[PDB]
């Protein structure tokens, strides 16, 4: 789940 | 004394190797360790073969240990009077 | 506090006393006064000369709390006099068993065994290690959660309680080195149960250890029983010295 | 003629949601 | 930085049947929980602690040494990450301790940790007990200095 | 001047009846003006070392009250509590273990060696200090 | 298309 | 106000007093005495403990005795209070290793002086001996303390500190003996016999208390001796590189080998060659400790001065039994009657592990010499004797060399073993001299004659009976030629035939055999 966006970063809403 | 006499006849200093001298010296050193009477310690240290084989530093070190086995300390019993 | 003594007065008098015969007789009387219906539990203490009257008058007016306090104090005093007394050891350990201090109970049971036999170099005398006392450390060890140890003590019983042994090996919450005491166990049936349970729960290396321990030629359950008794005595000695090393 | 069945069943233990089994060697 | 995918498969590497792999998974989880402290990582840590308890229930003594010497700094890493996951750590530490002390009691030794209670290349259970008390010391010094 | 006969009775006391009675009295004027336990601290230390149940419980209560009044005397109460853990009656160690976390919390300097000794007691003696140690540490964050 | 250990 | 303000600075006043000014030390001595009398907890344990902690010389020790004299004509309980206070502070985090080493060795000097002294302790009776005998229990961790000076001071204190009215609690006895054997082995490791003299005094003094204590001492001592550790003191025992040199010089084909078989090439192959010299002396030190333990005191002074004291058969029996348990836990052939050689062929495997153990650990020969000095310990170590005989029989059967001396260890072991039973009086003296003629006999002759030894011991099976006690001498005597079989008979005849066949080089030894 999201290998490149890091866990402590905001989600993308849509 | 009989043991010392046997050792004295057993080893001849001129026809002896350093290994034999070290063996004899270590054995008599451990005999001194095994003894308890300080008179026996004094006479075994005063034997001439003891002096011949063991250097005075080692002799006085073992004698120092055997007199570290001496609890002779003098204490005063009466309380001091500063007045 | 009607009577010729006060409790502190008689405590001081017994503390001045040191004659072992009268000490153990008054200790037996005190522990009898304790064990006559002080509570619900009937954990009666082992005792040497039980001649005191069982009938109790003024049972409401007597004080079991003060009785327990003074008998514990007298036990402490008589062990301060001399620890080398298996009877007083059993008394102290049974008092601690009543007070649910199981670690101390095992400690003083083991000290009793080491008093009675020369550190388990001879077989323990059964008059000290009676069936009741062994059952006491069975319950104590089971509540202390050393289940292989309580199995070994089940083996020390005169008749082996395989049911509570299997009840002890059923749980997985053990604390006492199963794969080390598989050397000390010497009964083929409990070893068979261990093998079955290890295979059932998929514990292959411990199962292999148990199989080799069974395959020891020392015990075969068909021997002329002299070797069997000698091997049982040897394992008893080594196991008891192992517990004596662990505790105290 | 049915052989034994080796299990990898869930070993339940207290003190990745209560359904975990360490696999045994085959 | 693209490592924190590891929490997807760390349960699988724990479930692997090899002892070396299980040790590696536990150490990896330890340093992950130092770096990122996520509830997902916390669930994985709780699973790891219960797994460690299970292996304690089922492992013989030689492999007990070979499995429990390397994974104890992982326990102090867990305890640094999650002060909620704390009493479980202490219960497991006391259980592994007393079972190793019982082994030391079973077979005769020399350096005698039972006498050492009031405070090289030695026997395995001796080394394991020393490791256990060292990690307890590290947990305590950590928690004292860690505000 | 007024508290001298009480601790004289403490020093000369050797029976549990009189010692418990004096401890109850000391509990009364510890509920009233608790600052006077500094005159009793050493007496509290050897009756801590004593092996009587009510005496030990009152010892722990009075000691923690004295600590709550003044946290400066924890250094003085260190070695006696240390020996309380170290002893082998399996009673004083249980009482000291039950009253452990408060003592470490008010110590804040030797809690390291207290918790280390407590874990070693659970290590070799067969009692479980896990709950008490964990409570002390979650209190200490 | 092998995502893990084969027996498990 | 002055006194209860100096109450918080009592220790630094002791510091000035130990710094020993012209008369200020006397003035502060009197001040500390009056302060101790004044204050209600009396601060006597505190002052005594501080002065003993930072004291290093007999003049400060004399100051301690003088203030003790004041405080003992003043109050009571001073030594128990002082010992509990100081030892609690020792077990706590305070009381640094130099301070506690000074304090323990000051106590050692005090208990030595009170053991001696003729008027000093008589005037000032302090009873340091009973005080430390009360405080024995906590001293064993000080024996295992990692500081060498602390360990030495604790060893001295426990070596010259007496025992209570009751001897000891069994728990404290086991703790003390385990601490003693560990300290003994550590001092063998580090210092030597001068280091272990104190520990030997300690072990002997606590072993002479009760028989059970002696059993525990002997068992734990020899078992720690035969531990995996401390037996060398007595007898002795990548992918980057791969791809840097990989791929079998072909590059686009397979590699040469098709796999490995394990780790491969067991690396170290390391031989232990530390020293045999002074390992003689470590053996002597341990053997002397065993002799002191097993030696009953007696006090009779047998003979003028030449009569050796008689060793304890109970102690040596315990040593033999625990040696049996150490070497072979097997006891299927522990029936003391000897099973036949066919049964030995059946149970040869235990004999192989026994022989390998014997060759690994040569201390067992000296221990079995102590067994030989004992009368019945041969009967109790019959199983080990049988195993060694079986192993020697197997090797001498499997030997092809016409000379005996090609296997050096086996000849020495056989000679020593036959000497052991000869000294333990299971055999006639001609069967003793069998160990002499081993040197120049041929292997088959040795094999057949040790088979005759087997038959002789089979007929005269060793038993605890027939060892007749003497009121003259405690040494139990087996009276030969009263057993019916008596001498070797056919065994001596076969021996005579062997030597008469080997008359080429054994005439002087036949002159020893003569006629029994």
């Amino acid at each position: 789940t999201s290998p490149s966006y890091s866990p402590t970063s905001p989600s993308y809403s849509p | 004394d009989f043991l010392l006499e046997v050792c004295s006849r057993s080893v001849n200093l001129e026809k002896a190797s350093e290994s034999l001298k070290g063996n004899m010296a270590a054995f008599l050193k451990n005999v001194c360790l095994g003894l308890e009477d300080l008179q026996y310690v004094f006479m075994i240290s005063s034997h001439e073969l003891f002096i011949t084989l063991l250097k005075d530093e080692e002799r006085k070190l073992l004698v120092d240990q055997m007199r570290k086995r001496s609890p002779r300390v003098n204490l005063c019993i009466k309380p001091v009077t500063s007045f | 506090t009607l009577g010729i003594m006060y409790r502190s007065e008689l405590l001081s008098f017994i503390k001045k006393l040191r004659e072992p015969l009268v000490l153990t007789i008054i200790l037996s009387l005190f522990v009898k006064l304790h064990n006559v219906r002080e509570d619900i539990v009937n954990d009666i203490t082992a005792e040497h000369i039980s001649i005191w009257p069982s009938s109790i008058p003024n049972l409401q007016s007597v004080d079991f709390e003060a009785v327990a306090i003074t008998v514990k104090e007298l036990v402490r005093y008589t062990l301060s006099i001399n620890p080398n007394n298996h009877s007083w050891l059993i008394i102290q350990a049974d008092i601690y068993f009543a007070t649910n201090q199981y670690s101390a109970a095992l400690h003083y049971y083991l000290q009793a065994g080491a008093v009675c036999s020369d550190f388990f170099n001879k077989a323990v005398p059964p008059d000290v290690y009676t069936d009741q006392v062994i059952k006491r450390m069975i319950k104590c060890c089971s509540l202390l959660n050393c289940h292989t140890q309580v199995a070994i003590l089940c083996q020390f019983l005169r008749e082996i309680d395989y049911k509570t042994a299997f009840k002890s090996l059923q749980e997985q919450n053990s604390h006492d080195a199963m794969d080390s005491y598989y050397d000390y166990i010497w009964d083929v049936t409990i070893l068979e149960y261990l093998t079955y349970l290890h295979h059932k729960r998929g514990e292959t290396d411990k199962r292999q250890i148990a199989i080799k321990a069974i395959g020891q030629t020392e015990l075969n359950a068909s021997n002329p029983e002299e070797v069997l008794q000698l091997a049982a005595q040897r394992r008893k000695k080594k196991f008891l010295q192992a517990m004596a090393k662990l505790y105290f | 003629g049915k052989k034994v069945v080796q299990e990898t069943g869930i070993k339940v233990r207290s003190r990745e949601y209560t359904g975990f089994q360490v696999a045994l060697l085959n | 930085p693209s490592m924190h995918i590891c929490l997807d498969f760390i349960p699988e590497l724990i479930a692997q049947p090899e002892l070396e792999k299980q040790i590696f998974a536990i150490q990896l989880l330890s340093h992950l929980c130092i770096q990122y402290a996520l509830p997902k990582s916390l669930s994985v840590a709780r699973l790891a602690v219960n797994v460690m308890g299970t292996l304690l229930t089922v492992l013989t003594q030689a492999k007990r040494y070979a499995f429990f010497m390397p994974t104890l700094p992982s326990l102090v890493s867990f305890c640094r990450a999650f002060p909620p996951l704390y009493e479980d750590i202490m219960s497991l530490l006391i259980q592994i301790g007393q079972v190793c002390a019982s082994d030391v009691a079973t077979q005769t030794r020399d350096i005698d940790p039972i006498i050492t209670r009031l405070q090289g290349s030695m026997d395995p259970d001796v080394q394991l007990c020393h490791c256990i008390e060292r990690t307890v010391i590290e947990i305590i010094n950590m928690s004292v200095s860690g505000i | 001047a007024e508290m001298a006969p009480y601790m004289k009775r403490l020093s000369r006391g050797q029976t549990v009846e009189d010692l418990l009675e004096v401890l109850s009295d000391i509990d009364e004027m510890s509920r009233r003006r608790p600052e006077i336990l500094s005159f009793f601290s050493t007496n509290l230390q050897r009756l801590m070392s004593s092996a009587e149940e009510c005496c030990r419980n009152l010892a722990f209560s009075l000691a923690l009250r004295s600590m709550q009044n003044s946290p400066s005397i924890a250094a003085a109460f260190l070695p006696t509590f240390m020996y309380c853990l170290g002893s082998q009656d399996f009673e004083v160690v249980q009482t000291a273990l039950r009253n452990l976390p408060e003592y470490a919390l008010l110590c804040q300097e030797h809690a390291a060696v207290l918790l280390h000794r407590a874990f070693l007691v659970g290590m070799y003696g067969q009692m479980d200090p896990s709950a008490q140690i964990s409570e002390a540490l979650r209190i200490l964050h | 298309t092998s995502p893990s250990y084969s027996p498990t | 106000p002055f006194l209860d303000a100096l109450k918080n600075h009592v220790g630094e006043l002791c510091g000035e007093t130990l710094r020993l000014e012209r008369k200020r030390f006397l003035w502060q001595h009197q001040l500390l005495g009056l302060l101790s009398v004044y204050t209600r907890p009396s601060c006597g344990p505190e002052a005594l403990g501080h002065l003993l902690s930072r004291a290093r010389s007999p003049e400060e020790l004399s100051l301690a005795t003088q203030l003790y004299a004041g405080l003992v004509v003043s109050l009571s309980g001073l030594l128990p209070l002082a010992f509990r206070s100081c030892l609690a502070r020792v077990h706590a985090g305070t009381l640094q290793p130099p301070f506690t080493a000074r304090f323990l060795r000051n106590l050692a000097l005090l208990v030595g002086w009170e053991q001696q002294g003729g008027e000093g302790p008589a005037a000032l009776g302090a009873h340091f001996g009973e005080s430390a005998s009360a405080h024995l229990s906590d001293l064993a961790p000080l024996l295992l303390h990692p500081e060498e000076e602390v360990a030495e001071a604790a060893a001295s204190l426990l070596a010259i500190c007496p025992f209570p009215s009751e001897a000891l609690s069994p728990s404290q006895l086991l703790g003390l003996v385990r601490a003693g054997v560990h300290r003994f082995f550590a001092s063998l490791r580090l210092h030597g016999p001068p280091g272990v003299a104190s520990a030997c005094q300690l072990l002997t003094r606590l072993s002479q208390t009760s028989p059970a204590g002696l059993k525990a001492v002997l068992q734990l001592l020899v078992e720690g001796a035969l531990h995996r550790g401390n037996t060398e003191l007595f007898g002795g025992q990548t992918n980057r590189r791969h791809t840097a040199a990989v791929p079998g010089p072909g590059g686009i084909w397979s590699v040469f080998h098709a796999g490995v078989i394990g780790r491969g090439l067991k690396p170290p192959k390391f031989v232990q060659s530390r020293n045999q010299q002074e390992v003689i002396y470590n053996t002597q030190s341990l053997l002397s400790l065993l002799v002191h333990c097993c030696s009953a005191p007696g006090g009779t002074e047998c003979g003028e001065c030449w009569g050796a004291p008689i060793l304890s058969p109970e102690a040596a029996k315990a040593v033999a039994v625990t040696l049996v348990e150490s070497v072979c836990p097997d006891a299927a052939g522990a029936e003391l009657a000897w099973p036949p050689e066919e049964h030995a062929r059946a149970t040869v495997e235990r004999d192989l592990r026994i022989g390998r153990r014997f060759r690994e650990q040569p201390l067992l020969f000296e221990l079995l010499k102590l067994v030989a000095a004992a009368p019945p310990a041969l009967c109790y170590c019959s199983v080990l004797l049988r195993g060694l005989l079986a192993a020697l029989l197997g090797h001498w059967e499997a030997s092809r060399h016409p000379d005996t001396t090609h296997s050096p260890w086996h000849l020495e072991a056989s000679c020593t073993l036959v000497a052991v039973m000869a000294e333990g009086s299971l055999l006639p003296p001609a069967l003793g001299n069998m160990h002499e003629v081993f040197s120049q006999l041929a292997p088959f002759e040795v094999r057949l004659l040790l088979l005759s030894v087997w038959g002789f011991l089979r007929e005269h099976g060793p038993l605890p009976q027939k060892f007749i006690f003497q009121s003259e001498r405690g040494r139990f005597i087996r009276d030969f030629s009263r057993e019916g079989g008596g001498e070797g008979g056919p065994h001596l005849a076969v021996l005579h035939s062997v030597l008469h066949r080997n008359i080429d080089r054994l005439g002087l030894f036949s002159g020893r055999f003569q006629a029994p």
